[PDB]
């Protein structure tokens, strides 16, 4: 987990120094931040020396066809006037 | 003084939110609970930390709470054993000899000499 | 840190109101200034060590006492010595972070505040520490913008300390 | 562990294919000892009388039963070799029960 | 293996006794110290891998025992030396939980004096970098639980000279 | 509060180290999305009157026990306190965007405030249904053209959209 | 009897939500305030600090002169062993006995080893019941 | 050595060593004259070879010996040469050999666990690599510099 | 048995003797 | 705050009785100790920086882990910080001494420093090691005659180590 | 120990302890807080007692610190120091033990065979060890300075 956050692969939410889980939000354990670098490409494997991940042959595509589109038979389901996970 | 209880927290809490921290302090120095009691020249204190016959107190403020607590206390706490690749030390065990090493009576044989 | 970003959220911030055209202006100038900010903090850290080698013997020849004087807070000994250059680091790596970030944050926050306190417990000289930054601001071999951003961060810690 | 004596791309496919649950733990064991890496650590440096008495340790649990198992797996290595002894552990029916 | 408690319960087994006075006195140390062993263990938890390489720093980094021709020269000896650094720190932690040394003979002590001799492991330098993995853990965790994670390294150490 | 170029700053200092040249050419990046993330930011403030009602009178249609009496939008002081906490958090999570970390989302907004509305009664789930209707209001309007030239935003809506899921899973 | 800290009672907001999204109170106390924490009694005389008066400087190495059985013991052991002492003395002394073969430890190292205890092999005696 | 590695993958399917198999060995032997000759043009430029190698590393990679790096310091930089002296020494092994043997089992195995330990970049060690195979294949020719180059190859390979 | 193998002739440093001046 | 003369008043208080013949005799052999306990306050102020400085040397050379990268007394204003704590401990061990009760000490000292130190994550273990490190260099300072004359103050400095163990103590 | 020499004795004859070595035993074991105070007035006096019987052994023996001399160097007299601590340490193992067997099983079995090794001439160290015992015998009283002196003359004895 320190090779990882040393090569700049990822981070890895740990402990602190006494055994209690890191958290960036107290409610839950081993949250992380987000932010600019999670949804950045191209830099999946980056300072690993000559790392091959996907088709690094040519550049990614642009994906960006994002549209809305009716789920005959697979809308889910909602209860009315109510939330979900009991009260 | 001290909160009252922690819905005295949450009332307040959305000044700073909504007015920015310049109209919270503004309220908080303009409610009759200051005026009564430093005005405007006096510096704020503690008040009735300790009852007069007693020896202990009441632990005071800068104490009971520091800069950051609990909460916070999980990313802005220091660690030891940072990996941070530090100055070395080389060579250990000579600052530190052994029971049978006659380095521990070096500093004698300046003494008993030829005088 | 006070970054030209964090200092446009605050500003927005201390009167509780969304971000204006006046700051989406002040994060415009840092995108601008960053081209040349983002290839000084990595020329000082690509001849980092030749730079802190060097500011280290320009202040044993400028303040020679320090080499041979005996006590703790001169560098006497291999010890000592390893300590100043351990300091001269310390202030070059703020450098480049200043550069990065783009504002005078990290050396306000991890070396400014509390710097008199320690020179005059442990019997420091800021005059030391003067003569390694007037080395760098002499020898790192920049030019143009990029050398006016590196010595606008090095006349910080100057103006700090003196 | 094998942190000490692999490279550290030997089992890494192996690994892959059972943590998707492409593959069960008897094939995902069967796969992991008819590898490079235990050909390396359980069959070159002893001889066959000693892989025997390794091969049932580490895939039945327990040393060998007799004298009839002892040349029954010894004349499987002398034949097919490694890969072949390995089958008749993992497919044997003491192995299917237990 | 059996812990502090085990330990006593089995021990008024064999006799056919209830518990008398003399084992509460001993069920009743442990539990006393039982909070400050759940503490330790959790701050040796967290800091495992960086004991260590605290440990090997101040013993045996900077001596010539990596230098060509001795143990730990290669990185398939230098990487199964740390190993059982790794091994020792995490048994002693189970010791000092339990409260018995009964785990360190069953699950680490048996026929390692054996193994280090075929192997050819200086088993007196093994014994130094265990003794700074005590100086490194007793600073971290203070006197009182410094003090009793000292005494399961003792016992490895005893137990493999 | 720290945005996205002092995150990594900060990281570098508990190593102590100088930035790699791999983290230098991330940041470039940065540096040239640059004018488009300022397009984001300029979309949801100048729409941030509609993003609120309109994600409010969609909220208490599905739900109407939030406004019957004794429900806990049902007063003029718990009606108005609705409508300025769905403000507040769009607030700080347009202040995330032009940071690029979620550092100043998550201790000046986020943090305590699961506990806070358990302390008030508040249906923490319903405040996230709140939060993911001004999602879907935001993304719809930052991936309009409307006075931008024409481009590829489609990783920089994706992590506008983060900092939304990332705010509604908080308050429950 | 009393509504939870900090709650204006008889002006709950709970009042009447509905079950479909009722949130559950969660505790609270006076603990964490600083008016509830117990103090020193110091009214019934007790007070919780130190002092003077509470010093004690204790001799650890030497409590007293060692008790008289002690040191009558030491005298009578003495002069139980004195002859068997000052014979053992006199037998290293007039022990110069020559010396026989090959020196295999530097210049000494021959046929018998220095103050080597001679009741350790001749002590250990082969005895058969029913000797024959 | 290309005759161990052919006798344990017959001793493992318990034949004798098929013609294909003895047909490699002999050809691996004749070839020893020429293979020798690579290996000393090696042994003869270390102090070119780990001195270009070295001094092209900091260069792309300059926090490594920057205040705050592994490598930081006159003795942590020598030791970091001192590394990249043991991978060529192991390289020359491996050319004699016929096979990357030599390397697997000396500064291989258990490598990742290992770097790891003392707290060094695994993907530094990997570009110094990189940058001696820079220096050493241009002292050699179109051939017996790609014998040279598949085993800087491989140890990139194998030490990610 | 392998290529970096440990011998007791072969062993040169100061491991299995703790002079600690060397 | 009650120093020795008011601890013996306030414990004869909660009985209703006068002071004794007794215990104003041992009063009186605490006014005759008198300008010796002067002695030992005078030469822990007058050396106060040398105290805390050199004791703080002393524990970055024994723990050197405090002052790395990361660590704990790592930037200018972590250490800085870390030496107003031995000059406060110093500070009310001195106050301490000089009323021979340990009352102030711990009213507005050690009043909820362990806990202080939880919430923040300061090792206590290591702040314990630092006050042992000032306690010695104090007793040193105190027993040498250097401007006094020569005499017993053997029960003197016993006391201002035992205030000096009182604080190491109730820190971790 | 005294009790240990008792038992060697009665084993050798195959019968129990005599009543005049349960004796000799009780009157041993009563002693033990005047033994016990003894050995520890020598050993807060280690540097007095080895700094000054070094310290004479240098006037009475000047050739082993002159050129060639065994002990020649600051190094090898440190060394020489070493050793008068290695017997003034066993001296107080006999003075609790109440026998010479703790001496004699620690340092006087096979030492003129140790210091022929070396080179170290036993006149010299038998010259330091009597150095050492005029000032052991000068911090103590008319009897007890009469049981310290006989572990110094055993080892003086045993030690030519
Ligand atoms: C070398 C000392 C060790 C160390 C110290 C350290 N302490 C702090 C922070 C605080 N210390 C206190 C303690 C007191 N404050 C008081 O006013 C009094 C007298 C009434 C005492 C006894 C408090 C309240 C704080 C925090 C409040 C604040 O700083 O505003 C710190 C700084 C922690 C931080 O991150 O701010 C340090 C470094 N730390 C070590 O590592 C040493 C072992
Ligand atoms: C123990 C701490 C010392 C030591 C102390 C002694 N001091 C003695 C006498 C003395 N001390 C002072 C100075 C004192 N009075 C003050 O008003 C102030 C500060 C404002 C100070 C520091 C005076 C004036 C006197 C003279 C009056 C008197 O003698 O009582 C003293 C008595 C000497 C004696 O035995 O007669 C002692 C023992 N001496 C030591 O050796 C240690 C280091
Ligand atoms: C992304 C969500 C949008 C989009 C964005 C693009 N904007 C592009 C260029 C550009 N943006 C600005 C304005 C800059 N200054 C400001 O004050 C603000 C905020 C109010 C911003 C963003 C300028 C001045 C320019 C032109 C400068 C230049 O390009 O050098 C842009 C690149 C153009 C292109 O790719 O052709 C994009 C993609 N465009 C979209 O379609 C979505 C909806
Ligand atoms: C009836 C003879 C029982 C009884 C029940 C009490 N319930 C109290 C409060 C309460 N009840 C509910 C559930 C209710 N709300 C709904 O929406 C539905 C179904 C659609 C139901 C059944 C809730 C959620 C609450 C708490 C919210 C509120 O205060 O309105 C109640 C008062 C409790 C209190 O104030 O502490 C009682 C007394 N009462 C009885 O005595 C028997 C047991
Ligand atoms: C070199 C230019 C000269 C020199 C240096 C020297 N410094 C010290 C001791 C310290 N320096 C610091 C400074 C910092 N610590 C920080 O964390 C930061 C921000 C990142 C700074 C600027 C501190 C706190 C100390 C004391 C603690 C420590 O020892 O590390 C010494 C040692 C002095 C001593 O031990 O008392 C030396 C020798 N001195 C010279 O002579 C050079 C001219
Ligand atoms: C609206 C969509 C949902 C809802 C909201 C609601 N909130 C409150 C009361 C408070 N909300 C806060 C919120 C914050 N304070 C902060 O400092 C921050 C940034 C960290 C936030 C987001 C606070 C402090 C209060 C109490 C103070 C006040 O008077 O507002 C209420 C009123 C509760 C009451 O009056 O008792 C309401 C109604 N409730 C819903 O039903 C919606 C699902
Ligand atoms: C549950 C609700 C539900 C629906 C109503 C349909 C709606 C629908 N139609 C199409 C997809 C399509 N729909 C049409 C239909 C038409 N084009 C014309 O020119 C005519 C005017 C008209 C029919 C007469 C055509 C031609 C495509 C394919 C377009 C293409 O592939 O380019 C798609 C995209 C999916 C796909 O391409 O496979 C969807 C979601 N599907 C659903 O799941
Ligand atoms: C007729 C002549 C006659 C005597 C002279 C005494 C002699 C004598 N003294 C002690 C014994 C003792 N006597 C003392 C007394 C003291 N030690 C001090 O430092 C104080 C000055 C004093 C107390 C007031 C002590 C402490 C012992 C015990 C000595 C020991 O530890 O063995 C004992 C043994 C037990 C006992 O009787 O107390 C005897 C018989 N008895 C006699 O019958
Ligand atoms: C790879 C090294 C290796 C060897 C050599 C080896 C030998 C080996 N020989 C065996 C038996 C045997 N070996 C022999 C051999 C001989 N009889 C004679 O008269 C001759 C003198 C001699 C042949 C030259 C016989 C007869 C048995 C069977 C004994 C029995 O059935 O009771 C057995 C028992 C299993 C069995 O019966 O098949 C083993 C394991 N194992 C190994 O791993
Ligand atoms: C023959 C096969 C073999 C290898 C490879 C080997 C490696 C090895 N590298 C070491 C240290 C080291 N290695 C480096 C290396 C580096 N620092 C950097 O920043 C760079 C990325 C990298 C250059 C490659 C450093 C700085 C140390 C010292 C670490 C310390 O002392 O803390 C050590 C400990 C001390 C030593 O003996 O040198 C070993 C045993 N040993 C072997 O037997
Ligand atoms: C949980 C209880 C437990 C222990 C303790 C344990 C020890 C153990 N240590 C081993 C090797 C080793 N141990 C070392 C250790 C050292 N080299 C040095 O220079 C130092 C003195 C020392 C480190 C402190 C080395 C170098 C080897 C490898 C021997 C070799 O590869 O030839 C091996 C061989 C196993 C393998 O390599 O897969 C075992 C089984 N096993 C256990 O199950």
């Amino acid at each position: 987990a320190n090779v990882a956050g040393q090569e700049k692969i990822a981070t890895i939410s740990g402990y602190t120094w006494d055994g209690q889980p890191q958290t960036e939000i107290p409610g839950k354990p081993f949250v992380k931040s987000i932010g600019a670098m999670d949804y950045m490409d191209g830099v999946e494997g980056g300072d690993v020396v000559a790392a091959k991940v996907g088709a690094f042959w040519k550049p990614k595509a642009p994906k960006e066809v994002p549209y809305k589109r009716p789920m005959g038979a697979n809308t889910p389901e909602l209860p009315y006037n109510t939330v979900p996970r009991l009260v | 003084r001290d909160i009252y209880n922690e819905r005295e927290k949450i009332a307040w809490s959305i000044i700073i939110a909504t007015q920015g921290l310049e109209g919270f302090i503004d309220t908080l120095l303009n409610t009759q609970e200051y005026l009564s009691n430093f005005g405007d020249s006096i510096v704020p204190f503690q008040r009735r930390r300790i009852i007069p016959q007693r020896s202990k107190g009441e632990m005071p403020f800068n104490l009971k709470t520091p800069r950051y607590g609990i909460e916070f206390r999980s990313k802005l706490a220091a660690t030891q054993f940072s990996w941070a690749s530090p100055i070395r030390r080389f060579r250990p065990q000579e600052q530190q000899p052994k029971a049978g090493d006659p380095a521990l009576f070096l500093n004698m044989v300046q003494e008993m000499g030829p005088g | 840190m006070k970054t030209p970003i964090t200092e446009a959220i605050a500003t927005a911030d201390n009167q509780g109101r969304f971000l204006s055209n006046t700051e989406l202006q002040a994060v415009n100038g840092r995108y601008q200034r960053a081209t040349a900010s983002l290839t000084a903090a990595k020329a000082l850290t690509g001849s980092a060590q030749r730079l802190i080698t060097g500011a280290a013997q320009a202040v044993y020849n400028k303040f020679p006492y320090t080499t041979q004087m005996p006590g703790p807070a001169y560098a006497s000994s291999a010890i000592g010595k390893a300590k100043c250059a351990r300091d001269i680091g310390y202030y070059l790596r703020m450098v480049t972070y200043c550069l990065v970030v783009g504002g005078t944050g990290p050396m306000d926050e991890y070396l400014v505040a509390g710097l008199e306190e320690i020179n005059r417990s442990f019997d420091l000289s800021p005059s030391w520490y003067i003569e390694a930054l007037q080395y760098i601001k002499n020898s790192h071999g920049l030019s143009g913008q990029v050398a006016n951003e590196a010595n606008a961060y090095i006349d910080y810690a100057i103006n700090t300390l003196s | 562990d094998i942190s000490t004596f692999v490279i550290g791309n030997e089992i890494e496919n192996i690994k892959i294919q059972f943590i998707k649950g492409q593959i069960s733990v008897k094939e995902m064991i069967n796969a992991l000892g008819k590898s490079s890496v235990y050909l390396k650590e359980f069959y070159n440096p002893y001889p066959n009388i000693k892989v025997i008495e390794l091969g049932t340790k580490h895939f039945l649990g327990r040393a060998p039963n007799n004298q009839a198992e002892i040349r029954f797996y010894n004349q499987i290595l002398a034949s097919c070799g490694l890969q072949a002894f390995i089958d008749m552990l993992t497919n044997s029916q003491e192995y299917a029960e237990i | 293996m059996q812990d502090a408690i085990t330990s006593v319960i089995n021990a008024a087994d064999v006799q056919g006794k209830y518990l008398d006075a003399n084992s509460v006195e001993k069920l009743r140390g442990y539990f006393q110290t039982g909070e400050l062993r759940v503490r330790a263990a959790a701050t040796i938890a967290a800091n495992a891998a960086t004991i260590i390489k605290e440990a090997v720093a101040k013993s045996l980094l900077y001596s010539d025992i990596t230098r060509p021709g001795g143990n730990m020269y290669t990185t398939r000896r230098y990487a199964a030396c740390i190993r059982d650094l790794d091994y020792y720190l995490r048994y002693a932690t189970y010791g000092m939980l339990a409260g018995d040394p009964s785990i360190l003979d069953e699950r680490v002590l048996n026929g390692l004096k054996e193994t280090y001799n075929s192997l050819g492991v200086p088993i007196g330098a093994t014994i130094q970098a265990i003794q700074a993995m005590k100086e490194v853990t007793g600073s971290l965790v203070g006197s009182d639980a410094g003090k009793e994670m000292g005494l399961y390294f003792d016992y490895i150490c005893s137990g493999l000279s | 509060m720290l945005d996205a170029f002092a995150k990594v700053v900060a990281q570098a200092d508990a190593r102590g180290e100088f930035l790699s040249n791999t983290q230098i050419d991330a940041l470039s990046k940065m540096v040239k999305e640059g004018n488009q993330r300022l397009d984001i930011v300029n979309k949801v403030t100048s729409n941030a009157s509609a993003i609120v009602t309109n994600s409010a009178r969609a909220l208490f249609a599905e739900q109407p026990q939030l406004i019957q009496p004794g429900g806990n939008a049902y007063t003029s002081r718990r009606m108005a306190a609705c409508l300025r906490d769905m403000e507040i958090v769009l607030r700080y999570v347009s202040y995330a965007m032009i940071a690029g970390d979620s550092s100043v989302l998550d201790d000046r907004c986020l943090n305590g405030l699961r506990e806070t509305y358990q302390a008030l009664g508040t249906p923490g789930s319903s405040v996230a249904v709140a939060i993911q209707k001004m999602k879907d209001a935001s993304v719809a309007l930052a991936n309009d053209t409307t006075g931008t030239p024409i481009g590829d935003c489609s990783s920089l809506v994706a992590e506008l959209a983060g900092y939304f899921d990332r705010a509604a899973v908080s308050v429950v | 009897q009393l509504a939870p800290p900090g709650i204006p009672p008889g002006e709950d907001a709970r009042n009447n939500q509905s079950l479909r999204q009722y949130v559950a109170r969660p505790v609270e106390t006076y603990q964490k305030r600083s008016f509830a924490t117990p103090l020193p009694l110091t009214w019934t005389g007790e007070t919780e600090t130190v002092g003077a008066f509470d010093v004690v400087v204790p001799p650890q190495e030497k409590d007293l002169p060692v008790s008289g059985e002690a040191t009558s013991a030491f005298v009578k052991y003495s002069d139980m062993v004195r002859a068997e002492r000052k014979a053992a003395l006199q037998a290293l002394l007039s022990a110069s006995a020559a010396g026989e073969g090959r020196p295999t430890c530097g210049a000494e190292g021959r046929k018998f080893v220095s103050n080597a205890n001679p009741v350790l092999v001749n002590g250990v005696k082969c005895v058969e019941y029913w000797r024959k | 050595s290309i005759v161990t590695k052919s006798i344990v993958n017959a001793d493992a399917e318990a034949r004798y060593l098929s013609p294909g198999e003895l047909d490699r060995i002999k050809s691996f032997v004749l070839s020893g004259q020429r293979r020798l000759r690579i290996a000393q043009t090696l042994t003869e430029n270390r102090e070119r070879i780990v001195k270009q190698g070295g001094q092209q590393l900091f260069q792309r990679r300059p926090d490594v010996v920057s205040p705050g790096g592994n490598a930081y310091g006159e003795e942590m930089t020598a030791t970091c040469l001192r590394d990249l002296d043991y991978y060529l020494r192991l390289v020359t092994y491996g050319i004699i050999a016929g096979d990357v043997t030599p390397i697997e089992e000396i500064g291989l195995v258990g490598v990742k666990e290992m770097y790891s330990a003392l707290g060094t970049p695994i993907s530094g060690v990997a570009e110094g690599i990189r940058c001696m195979k820079d220096v050493a294949c241009s002292l050699l020719s179109g051939e017996d510099a790609a014998e040279v180059g598949f085993y800087f190859d491989y140890t990139l390979a194998a030490m990610q | 048995s392998g290529y970096g193998d440990y011998s007791y002739s072969t062993d040169r440093t100061k491991g299995h003797v703790n002079q600690y001046y060397v």
